[PDB]
């Protein structure tokens, strides 16, 4: 589902534009991962969890 | 839904076929200015073969 722009007079004259982040924008594969690489940016660890 | 490959909702077959319509509205009009010049160029035959 691009973003395809339509930046011409004439056919296939065109742009396609993609964009993602949310809370599980950190670390990806193909997925973020599991037990990192999103909650990383939505859960981040320090509660207790460093020491 | 989709941006140019359906043949029936993609953007370069639509407006290709706007600009067919155009094209042949075109060609229609430009049919009949030569038709005006066929009447034109007869009328002068008429006037002289009148005379």
């Amino acid at each position: 589902k691009n973003l395809v722009f339509q930046i011409g007079a004439n056919a296939t004259q065109q742009i396609s534009v993609n964009i993602e982040d949310m809370g599980a924008d950190a670390l990806g594969i193909k997925e973020a991962d599991g037990s990192i690489a999103a909650l990383h940016s939505v859960n981040d660890l320090d509660v207790t969890k460093f020491a | 839904d989709n941006a140019a490959d359906c043949a029936d909702i993609g953007f370069d077959a639509q407006l290709k076929v706007v600009d067919e319509a155009i094209y042949q509205v075109s060609s229609q009009r430009a049919k009949l200015g030569a038709v005006q010049n066929r009447l034109e160029h007869t009328i002068n035959n008429l006037s002289a073969s009148g005379e």
